[PDB]
């Protein structure tokens, strides 16, 4: 199965919703790909939420992101596939961490808030 | 772990997403270009002499050039010594 | 009275860039002098060299 | 008042924790050793944040004597050593003294030349004594930092076993100390890690390429420096990315054997070999055989535009005509025989001058236009 270290793992419905929102954010120029860009967004406090994969090997290369999310008060979730997450980001290469940035006046704000509420009530 | 194919509508195991997508969108222009290239490089006549012929030519040159090769030195064109 | 005519041998090839820059600071802005002196520190190409 | 008062407390704490570090080193060769490493790595940050304050204080104090040396020597330690060596007497033969070890020869001649026209007054004896006291304190702090780095480098096989494999313990010690901790190192993007330890070295009448910019400890690591200089930037980027991965693995104390580190080092070596791979055999393209058969070429808008561009123009049609027996006058010294022909000359048959055809106007390439747009 999946690594137990990724405890806030989303189910199929939330996985589909998260991938759809990630694709929409990519279309709106509101997404950052890669763990390094996710870390940069977290340090600058311009991240709505962080989506990271559960197939990263080793998973410890992105387990620092939950700590930064807790420090910066940003929701985070784990998806079951690093290949579908990359495809949602618009990149054929697998992506193990994507960050949805904050853009004032964006039409995705309501969907972003709904996804944040869904994620923040799923970790435990 | 079957993901629906966005190009054909079928289902492939997730272990073969990237390869199926790369192969699925492979232009037949690549096939015809490769066939053309295969036809060209397997039909051009060799321009330079083969290796044994090169060695034989160099041996003849050494025989007829004693100012460069050999022990004794005859004239430029002579072969006796 | 004596007439002396000569040349500064290897005048261009022996110009130190640091000293030239520092002497150029005296007559032009430090930004212009730095541009002119850094311009002489470029890769020189000739075919495959 | 404050920095001087806090200096004694910082020195006392550093001495106590250095005695603890020496005791730990003796014991190695319930007070676990990991807490000792954490204390030493926080000591590195404290020493850095005291050394920069001391350097700022010296810079403010020494600015009365030789205000320009701060720009010539941006490095804090080099600044302190230089102001110690020169002191109040700038022209005291110190130029050929230990300065050659402190500074590069080019910046040595630059600072000597600048000191030739210092326009700065001498410093009082109390100002002197304070300056040498601050310099001695800074040098002692640097020595303590070197001791702490040596101790941490001696223990890098346990705290960061994976990252030790890639760049070695020395570079590991330097990056861990400058980052502020293994945890701080992990919570940092690979782009920032590559610039760890970088110095804004002054360029003295040279291009910014000659004085390697945006290069840190990783760029000067053994594996990165072993490549040809034309590939060292990509090597530094790749090694920094893999070191960031290893640090993230190490901060969770996973793969303590070093399996992740060995895999990352093998990947780095494979990529380096691929960059060093000899070029493949490339076929020679023969000359096309001459052809005399008729070839049909399409027309249309594109053909019309190419015909308009390459086609003969009235200004060029008239410049190709030379009058018979009308010996003109030379209009270009640098190239004789050159003439405008019938352009603006009698016998052309045209009262008014021909206008410039705008279709022949000069224009730049599409890729060149893209580069110009990017430059903006």
């Amino acid at each position: 199965d999946v690594n137990p270290k990724a405890y806030p793992l989303a189910d199929a419905h939330l996985t589909k919703k998260l991938l759809d929102l990630v694709q929409q954010s990519c279309n709106y120029k509101q997404l950052r790909k890669g763990a390094n860009e996710a870390t940069k967004t977290l340090n600058r406090g311009i991240s709505e939420f962080i989506v990271m994969a559960a197939d990263a090997e080793p998973l410890e290369i992105i387990l620092h992101l939950p700590l930064l999310c807790e420090d910066k008060n940003v929701p985070y979730v784990f998806v079951r596939s690093k290949q579908a997450l990359g495809r949602a980001c618009g990149v054929s290469r697998p992506v193990i961490a994507c960050s949805v940035t904050i853009k004032e006046g964006s039409q995705l704000k309501q969907q972003i808030q709904s996804i944040q509420q869904s994620i923040e009530r799923l970790l435990v | 772990e079957y993901l629906v194919s966005p190009i054909t509508g079928e289902k492939i195991p997730a272990s073969k997403m990237q390869e199926h997508m790369r192969i699925g969108l492979l232009d037949p222009r690549w096939l015809e270009q490769r066939d053309r290239s295969i036809r060209e490089k397997q039909s051009d006549d060799e321009v330079y002499a083969p290796g044994l012929d090169i060695e034989s030519s160099l041996k003849q040159l050494a025989e007829r050039r004693t100012d460069i090769f050999g022990v004794e030195e005859t004239a430029i064109g002579k072969k006796i010594g | 009275n004596v007439m002396l005519e000569s040349r500064f041998e290897k005048m261009y090839e022996k110009i130190d860039l640091t000293l030239l820059n520092r002497l150029l600071r005296l007559i032009v802005d430090h930004n212009i002098a730095d541009y002119m002196t850094a311009k002489n520190n470029v890769v020189i190409n000739y075919k495959d060299m | 008042a404050k920095l001087w008062d806090s200096k004694m407390f910082a020195e006392i704490m550093m001495k106590i924790e250095e005695y603890i570090s020496k005791q730990a080193k003796a014991s190695e060769v319930a007070a676990p050793e990991y807490r000792v490493i954490v204390d030493a790595n926080n000591l590195t940050v404290e020493i850095e944040n005291e050394l920069n304050i001391i350097h700022k204080f010296i810079r403010d104090k020494y600015s009365k004597r030789f205000p320009e040396l701060e720009s010539l020597v941006p490095n804090a330690l080099d600044y302190i050593r230089t102001v110690k060596e020169l002191g109040n007497s700038l022209d005291k033969c110190k130029n050929n003294e230990n300065l050659q070890q402190i500074l590069t020869n080019a910046t040595i001649m630059v600072v000597s030349v600048t000191a030739s026209t210092t326009q700065g007054q001498q410093l009082s004896e109390e100002e002197l004594e304070r300056l040498e006291e601050a310099c001695d304190m800074a040098l002692e702090l640097n020595a303590s930092k070197h001791r702490i780095y040596e101790y941490v480098e001696s223990r890098m096989s346990f705290i960061a076993p994976n990252l030790s494999i890639i760049i070695g313990a020395s570079t590991a010690a330097k990056i861990m100390g400058v980052a502020g901790g293994l945890t701080n190192l992990s919570k940092m993007p690979a782009c920032n890690i590559m610039l760890l330890g970088a110095q804004r070295k002054t360029l003295s009448g040279f291009s910014s390429t000659s004085v390697l910019p945006h290069t840190g400890y990783i760029y000067h690591s053994d594996i990165v420096q072993s490549l040809p200089p034309d590939l060292r930037r990509k090597a530094a980027r790749l090694v920094a990315a893999k070191c960031t991965l290893a640090a993230r693995v190490d901060s969770f104390h996973e793969s303590t054997e070093g399996k992740v580190g060995y895999e990352l080092k093998d990947e780095i070596e494979r990529k380096f070999d691929k960059w060093q791979e000899p070029p493949p055999v490339k076929q020679v393209k023969p000359l096309p055989a001459p052809l005399d058969g008729q070839r049909k070429k399409r027309g249309g808008r594109r053909y019309r535009k190419m015909k308009e561009r390459l086609g003969l123009t009235e200004i060029r049609k008239q410049a190709n005509r030379m009058s018979f027996g009308e010996i003109e006058e030379d209009a270009y010294q640098e190239d004789l025989g050159f003439s405008l022909g019938h352009l603006g000359k009698s016998g052309s048959g045209r009262v008014r001058q021909t206008q410039v055809n705008e279709a022949t106007k000069a224009r730049i390439s599409k890729t060149l236009q893209r580069t110009l747009q990017k430059q903006s």
